[PDB]
């Protein structure tokens, strides 16, 4: 199975800052990566699909980039409600696999 | 014979077949005896077309279209194309009684095939006549004027390994008409060379039912297609009305200056009363309809109604110009 | 209008079995994957397995193949996940999630909590 590594379990940022979260695939997955946001007590929400496309209704401050093995999720200007755990996931090869998540504080 | 098959027939107007994939990666009982690469196989699929029916051909999806499917999957298809999918979703893998006998990474598969390389783009608009060695990919229309033809498109974006294309044969053929299309790919296997290629092919014939038909040509009185016409081409609305029956053939022909309204006639029809476009399935869903919503051109449509057809409808189809301020048309009273 | 409604919380004794449900509405059930995602208390997301009800194909992460069974009822647009021989490691929230086959999970259920305890 493909391993998705989010090397940072935790990430701190101020309201109004830019922040980037990294996710590395153990093999090439092309653009078959999704990013999810999970806030306490809630189901995960899809934010980015196919590595760099904003999902329907996702605010403009959220973006993603990358192709191959190195992927980046970015918040251009963090808002106070953006604290959550962010997860990457690959679906290039079955079974889909999740990164370990990064908690934004 | 070679590995010959006829396309499957559905209703009285649909023909369909496909090509297989991943067949040169054989088991050791064969592979250990092999060296220096894999080769294509002698597989053929045949179509026999009559006026106004539709031929569907399915091929392994090119890597470009595969990658596109992975984002296009988020979009929906219209009902007609979904119905088409149910016509053509069948895969053809007839192993007969495969009883104790030898048989006869999703983008990695696409890459593994070194990017599947089948006939590209408007698979059936640019078509090869079997007339001569040039094999020129001619406009379908220059052989079959008024023909309706799709771009090539993915079968199920959620099963993005198969793509397909289709076209509708008009009433007029240049006598003994033959076309062909083909679908190639590559692969490799457990040998000392690690290369391999594969191919599939379709031969398209016609039956002895071609003739001029009804339909009120909007380009010329000296129609090469129709037994009826409408005075003048443009600048003012002109029209026809016709009493036709099942087992008769009729249609609508726009000029280069005009286009069909209904956009997908005949799948849609114009209701004279209340001035509105409806489906050719509103009261008669159990129906052979001789057209294609995703066609490359929306200027010409006709219908060949068989004797076993059970339907009846009073409706119209029209042609409108770039000014839009016209209803130039023919009223179709089918089985009136 | 796409909705996934999951069943209520379960308390189960070790060694017993439980069957969770995920009722889908608002889309063509047989054009999509229904998958399950496991989240143990305080931990990350684990992709569990999926069924494609259109053809019945199932796919499991290897570690979960032994004890879990995924099924679907096309007539009611409902997916089921059955956990057997429950152990403390099975205590978790299980989410169902819609995706195109092998794709991004766009709609999620609210989750069902399973607690394994004597």
């Amino acid at each position: 199975d493909i391993v998705m590594t989010q090397s940072h379990k935790f990430m701190s940022t101020s309201v109004g800052d830019r922040v980037s979260i990294t996710c590395k695939a153990s093999q090439d997955v092309t653009n078959d990566v999704a990013w999810y946001q999970q806030k306490p007590g809630q189901s995960p929400k899809l934010l980015i699909y196919s590595a760099s496309y904003r999902y329907t209704g996702v605010p403009d401050r959220f973006t993603g980039s990358g192709s191959g093995t190195d992927f980046i999720f970015t918040i251009s200007s963090v808002q106070a409600e953006d604290l959550a755990v962010y997860y990457c996931q690959q679906h290039y090869s079955a079974p889909p696999t999740f990164g370990g998540g990064t908690k934004l504080e | 014979a070679p590995k010959l098959m006829m396309s499957a027939q559905i209703h009285n107007n649909r023909h369909v077949c496909d090509f297989s994939k991943n067949n040169l990666i054989v088991p050791e009982s064969l592979k250990k005896k092999e060296e220096l690469g894999g080769n294509p196989v002698n597989i053929h699929c045949y179509a026999l077309l009559k006026p106004l029916d539709t031929l569907y051909v399915k091929c392994p999806t090119s890597k470009d279209n595969y990658e596109a499917a992975k984002v296009n999957i988020s979009e929906n298809d219209n009902e007609y194309e979904l119905q088409v999918i149910s016509l053509i979703e069948k895969r053809f893998h007839n192993f007969e009684t495969l009883e104790s006998k030898k048989p006869g990474d999703n983008s990695t598969f696409e890459k593994y095939f070194k990017n599947i390389k089948i006939k590209p783009d408007k698979f059936f608009e640019k078509v090869i006549n079997e007339y001569d060695d040039t094999e020129e990919e001619k406009d379908l229309e220059s052989i079959l004027p008024g023909a309706i033809v799709s771009p090539m498109k993915v079968l199920k974006k959620k099963d993005p390994f198969t793509s397909y294309a289709a076209f509708v044969v008009p009433p007029i053929v240049p006598k003994d008409l033959h076309f062909k299309v083909e679908c190639n790919n590559t692969e490799y296997k457990d040998e000392n060379q690690y290369i391999s290629g594969y191919n599939g092919i379709i031969h398209i014939d016609i039956s002895n039912s071609n003739r001029k038909i009804n339909g009120c040509d909007f380009s010329t009185n000296n129609s090469s297609i129709l037994t009826s016409s409408v005075k003048l081409v443009n600048g003012e609305t002109k029209n026809c009305e016709i009493n036709i029956n099942n087992n008769e053939v009729f249609g609508i022909i726009c000029d280069n200056e005009t286009n069909l309204d209904p956009e997908k006639c005949f799948h849609e029809i114009y209701s004279k009363d209340n001035k509105t476009v409806k489906k050719f399935r509103e009261v008669i869903p159990n129906i052979d309809i001789f057209s294609l919503h995703n066609s490359n051109k929306k200027k010409v449509a006709y219908a060949k109604v068989p004797l076993d057809y059970i339907n009846k409808l009073l409706f119209s189809c029209s042609c409108k110009t770039s000014h839009t301020n016209t209803i130039g048309t023919m009223k179709v009273t089918l089985n009136k | 209008q796409v909705q996934l409604q999951q069943s209520g919380a379960e308390l189960a004794r070790p060694g017993a079995s439980v069957k969770l449900s995920c009722k889908a509405s608002g889309y063509t059930f047989t054009n999509y994957w229904m998958q399950w995602v496991k989240q143990r208390p305080g931990q990350g997301l684990e992709w569990f397995g999926a069924i494609y009800p259109g053809d019945g194909d199932t796919r499991y992460t290897q570690k979960f193949k032994g004890k879990a069974t995924l099924t679907a009822d096309k007539s009611s647009s409902t997916a089921y996940m059955q956990l057997s021989s429950l152990a403390s490691e099975d205590s978790a929230v299980y989410y169902c999630a819609r995706s195109l086959y092998l794709g991004a999970m766009d709609y999620w259920g609210q989750g069902t909590s399973v607690t394994v305890s004597s």
